RNA sequence: GACGGAGGGGUACCACCAGACGUGGAGUCUGCGGCUCAAUCUGACUCAACGCGCGCACCUCACCAGGCCCGGACGCGCGGAGGACCGACAGCCGGGCGCGCUUUCGCGAUCGCGCGGGUGGUGGUGCAUGGCCGCUCCCAGCCCGUGGCGCGAGCCGUCUGCUCCAUUGCGACAACGAGCGAGACCCCGGCCGCGGGCGCCGCGGGACGGCCCGCGGCAGCGGGAGGACGGCGGGGCGAUAGCAGGUCUGUGAUGCCCUCAGACGCCCUGGGCCGCACGCGCGCUACACUGGCGGGGCCAGCCGGCGCCCGCCAGGACGCGCGGAGCCCCCGCCGUGGCCGGGACCGCGGGCUGGAACGCCCCCGCGCACCAGGAAUGUCUUGUAGGCGCCCGCCCCCACCGCG
């Protein structure tokens, strides 16, 4: 079996979202020798735009934050072995699952 | 620089026994402690060796209050990342202090000894909450505002 | 540290939540009237998978579901997707009251055909408040009859408009309906104390000895 | 280790003096008479400058050793800011060609070897140099 | 000081007559531990228990200096 | 005709994304959207106040 | 104005096929991709922005094609009664039918 | 209700006091006012306008000087296909654009008209009005049901005691129960634990006015010790009610009203907002001696890539993906000299990038004012003031600005 080494990096706006795919990647892997999550320091992304439209008053400014979490799992498997994990995994709509080969 | 695994990076094998956490100012130095003949070099450079000379007998507190028995025979290496410049030298003070209480250990009292040290200096067991503030909409600092032109 | 900072992918993921800022705005265009309320699409297995959560299902697929995956063809156009390959899962609403943005277009359709405000909006505040919500803000505004404001807002609830958990309990829809003198603004409120998923913080159940 | 004993002001100094007899790296006429870095007020008035700068690297590259410093990374240790504006002043680099030429100079004479990303040290110029600190401290 | 809302002494009024059982009179550790069964009160954050856990331990420390 | 002159300018003629304005591009992370526009448009791409 | 009866009749065919339309709104120069065409020369080429749009609008104008605007973007949603008036320019046929016509249905 | 050179209490470095750094005085810059111009596009104008509407060589761009171009959809009435439109080498005019000419060439209803209608518009009215924001507001009040009191306007609870930043409570009360603000909650630290991990990063817990002593009807209230931390961490979200506050000049937010093809439509070319006594509204750098200027020990936290080679640099080539401040601290050089203080104005070059400098940086002149700032002002109590640097927003170019 040609074990390739895969990297799977989960990058997610919400926590609660974020922990429970990483709970899945884990607890599907267990049969498969998978490495354990890493957990990546936050990725900011403010944005700062004065709260008025106009131009009257005391500028006063939006601190528009997005918070990114991305997490690395490296497996040792088949091609196949994740499109069968894959089945398994409980799929949050919109969360971003990545395979680096 | 930043809360990395540094604490072990730099030195691999001859595990030095003691591990001992000084912080000062977003300063942190790691006390690395092995009990030798009287090395208590931190940043793998001397005591004598100082960014202020004058800061240096500060540093020396321990010493003074605190029998030099201790200090006569021990051996250390600091990894201090982080801090200005004298932030850096009372975070390593906070280090080796507490790597030389790690060392005393098994005596139940070794609090009693440590605080004849807090007596003459506060602080040189405990870590202050002090740290930078923010500035808001308007602020050129983060306690000022621009200069108002009517009352 | 040895990683690229030039991470790629963490630039793509908002990419994705502007694609989802843009299915909002191309279901408000015209399938907001259809029901559309909420939108999640899913690129992960290039499915480009999208839920349209909506009042009522049946309005896009109509009678032939012609136009069903058309939707999926416009998008065809702006991001090369095939029909079939995305979806659009148009389903149920249940408890419209609590939905907003068409409890809204429910209220100010009525008023472009144009009846007593006061009155719909009563109507429209007694229907969510069967739904368990104690309040709903029926907050009107612009020209209203005379020229100026004449805002009128009806309220039947303790809601809590300030704070961070008020948006867990409330929801905002900003709709404006022209009458020929002009636009006429309303914003419209919901109530939700029981989350069922999460607890308010001032709710204290408390309990007793025995 | 007694190279991180001697304090760096002077190694620096006492360095340079048997280098002078040494004849190593061979100071240009040209860079004598540039001022140093695009930041600083006027020349400085050392006149051997170009001998003490090079005191200043190879001591400082002691400690960087494996790792490696480039053309940038030396003069880094002397890096300056302008002090005469009425603008506000925004940090800037130092002069490149005095610096490219002190640790060229340097691969020349053996002491640095080096074929890595920017610069190294070979082992034998290491060892000197810390030879030289051996002689310093005791 | 600390002087709290009517809800959170009513509520802490509640947990100390109508569930009394045992609430500590002069120990905070036991209260930290005891206004925590779920059926006696929901409410969440530790701290804002932990405002109710607060004025328990005058509440209970008044009822046994005296009748409240 | 009118196409040998037709916008042969060469230089950025950036507009906001959402709308068809062309000042505050605010191309900060790659997002043209524009920057009054932008509050209309910060929830759902996932900023937020706090 | 000069748009190519070949630009016209192919454009019709690719809003016919996919029953479909995206356009990020361009002024003036600009090409639509999606829509490829022969030129009298035999050259694959594809069309005008500007000319697209005259089309565009005139075919809803007509009222075939029913279409959204969303700030800077042409949603072009094909009628029934639009899909004989394009078989009336097209020279196509009845039986011919649009690929969304039917096979979304999800179970 | 609102006022009050009315009283009785509260409270805030936007109030003040003990202090601090200021600003106003100096130069310089940016934004106004007021001028000038073909044109200096404009909105704002006590806090609550005036480095603010997210970085004008062009574009933006609103304005000025010049011109091209239709993009007058859809329906009928026409004109009418070898005849609707539309392109054109030279010789031009003309920066110029086959625009329109001389020209002699190509097209092929894809359409031109007439109408009715669509047609855009940083064009007016924000006292048509949406949304959102400024303020009232370092600021706590708001209202409902039932019952009372009043012909009623309204009262009562919602309070002439105490306490709290705060109807914040605790007592007491024709009110009695509810609520919405404040709280709670959330964001980041003070610390630790569990899983882990590359990127120390996700999940819990924890300082509780708990306890001590004094007072407290009691709520609270000081003095205290343990203790990461003392009784909100640094932040956000913020009631009812308003304002004829601001914005039609962000918009598929738009009403009325205008310009609708010699256009207020839309493209190009050159302007202007970088003009401009004095006056201002922020800023910035100075006046040196805890300062210089000095080489030469350095040190970060935002969270960030480097190498090599020529070139004083500016930069340029050739590349590989990879990495950090200033002040200060060093020894020195240096007399109180507008000074080797300061860094202006401004000759001479080297470059950058851009269609294009009128943008900018570096090198080398040069050494403006200014030798401690009059009235009159601000802004702030610990990691705070100040001092000193980094990054971003915008941006080919360019920060003194702002968020950090």
């Amino acid at each position: 079996d040609m074990h390739q080494k895969y990297t799977i990096i989960v990058v997610g706006k919400d926590l609660k979202l974020v922990e429970r795919y990483v709970k899945s990647i884990v607890k599907e892997g267990r049969a498969f020798g998978i490495s354990g999550p890493c957990r990546a320091p936050v990725r900011r992304l403010t944005i700062t735009t004065r709260k008025s439209p106009c131009g009257e008053g005391t500028n006063t400014w939006h601190r528009f934050e997005l918070r990114m979490y991305k997490r690395t799992f490296w497996v040792t498997c088949g091609g196949n072995d994740i499109s069968t994990i894959l089945s398994k995994t409980v799929v949050i709509p919109g969360i971003q699952v990545t395979v680096e080969v | 620089d930043l809360l990395e695994r540094n604490d072990i990076e730099v030195r691999e094998r001859d595990k030095y026994t003691v591990h001992t956490l000084g912080k000062k100012k977003n300063s942190v130095a790691v006390a690395f402690v092995k009990a030798g003949k009287g090395d208590i070099l931190v940043n793998n450079v001397p005591l004598a060796l100082v960014r202020p000379e004058i800061l240096r007998t500060k540093v020396s507190e321990p010493i003074m209050i605190l029998g030099e028995s201790l200090f006569k025979g021990l051996d250390m290496n600091i990894k201090v990342a982080g801090g200005g410049h004298v932030s850096q030298i009372y975070a390593v003070r906070q280090a080796i202090s507490r790597g030389v209480l790690a060392s005393v250990k098994d005596e139940a009292a070794r609090s009693e000894l440590r605080a004849k040290l807090v007596s003459y200096d506060r602080q040189l067991v405990v870590s202050d909450p002090r740290r930078c503030e923010a500035k808001k909409f308007g602020g050129r600092g983060a306690r000022a505002r621009r200069q108002k032109s009517y009352r | 540290v040895r990683r690229d900072e030039e991470n790629v992918y963490y630039s793509k993921y908002l990419n994705d939540c502007i694609m989802e800022a843009e299915l909002h705005e191309f279901f408000s265009r015209e399938l907001v009237d259809a029901g559309y309320a909420s939108c999640s699409l899913c690129r992960t297995i290039d499915s480009i998978c999208v839920i349209i959560q909506c009042a009522e299902p049946e309005v896009v697929m109509g009678d032939n579901h012609y136009r069903l995956h058309k939707i999926e063809y416009l998008l065809a156009g702006r991001f090369m997707c095939d029909p079939k390959n995305f979806n659009i899962w148009v389903d149920k609403i249940i408890k419209r009251g609590l939905s907003a943005e068409i409890m809204v277009d429910n209220l100010r359709a009525k008023l472009e055909e144009a009846m007593p405000i006061r009155r719909a909006a009563y109507s429209i505040i007694r229907t969510a408040m069967r739904a368990g919500a104690a309040g709903c803000e029926v907050i009107v505004a612009g020209k209203l009859r005379a020229q100026r404001a004449r805002a009128n807002k009806f309220k039947e609830g303790c809601l809590i408009s300030t704070g961070h958990p008020k948006r867990i309990f409330l929801a905002e829809a900003t709709r404006h309906i022209k009458m020929r003198q002009g636009v006429i603004g309303v914003k419209v409120r919901i109530y939700n104390p029981n989350i069922r998923g999460a607890v308010m913080p001032d709710k204290i159940e408390i309990g007793a000895f025995s | 280790s007694s190279v991180t004993r001697v304090p760096a002001d002077v190694f620096i100094n006492s360095f340079a003096a048997h280098l002078k007899n040494r004849g190593i790296i061979k100071c240009p006429a040209f860079t004598d008479y540039v001022k140093t870095g695009v930041s600083r007020q006027y020349a400085p008035r050392d006149a051997d400058w170009f001998y003490i700068k090079a005191a200043s690297v190879i001591r400082h590259f002691y400690i960087s050793g494996s790792h490696s410093i480039g053309v940038a990374g030396l003069a880094r240790k002397y890096s300056s800011l302008q002090k005469g504006k009425t603008t506000p002043h925004h940090t800037k680099r130092a002069s490149c060609k005095v610096i490219r030429s002190i640790v060229s100079q340097f691969l020349g004479q053996k002491l640095l070897i080096a074929g890595e990303r920017g610069r190294h040290i070979s082992p034998n110029g290491r060892k000197m140099v810390e030879d030289f600190a051996e002689g310093l401290q005791k | 000081g600390k002087v709290r809302t009517k809800t959170i002494k009513r509520a802490a009024r509640k947990i100390v007559e109508n569930n009394y059982e045992s609430l500590k009179p002069k120990d905070f550790q036991n209260n930290k531990a005891i206004c925590s069964k779920r059926n006696v009160a929901i409410i969440p954050s530790k701290r804002l228990r932990n405002k109710v856990a607060g004025y328990v331990t005058t509440l209970m420390n008044r009822v046994v200096k005296g009748p409240v | 005709m009118r196409e040998t002159e037709f916008c042969t300018h060469i230089a950025h003629k950036r507009e906001c994304r959402i709308c068809g304005n062309y000042n505050s591009v605010y191309r900060k992370y790659g997002l043209f959207i524009c920057r009054r526009c932008f509050k209309e448009n910060a929830g759902k791409i996932g900023f937020v106040k706090l | 104005v000069h748009i190519p009866k070949a630009v016209y009749k192919a454009v019709y065919a690719h809003l016919y096929e996919n029953a479909s339309l995206a356009l990020k709104e361009y002024w003036r120069v600009g090409n639509v991709p999606g829509i490829t065409y022969v030129d009298e020369n035999g050259k694959l080429c594809n069309p005008t922005y500007l000319h697209v749009n005259c089309i565009m609008q005139s075919l809803e104008s007509r009222g075939v094609v029913k279409d959204t605007f969303a700030w800077r973007h042409h949603y072009y949603l094909l009628t029934e009664k639009g899909e004989q008036f394009i078989r009336k320019e097209l020279d196509l046929t009845d039986d011919v039918l649009p690929t969304p016509y039917s096979k979304p249905s999800i179970k």
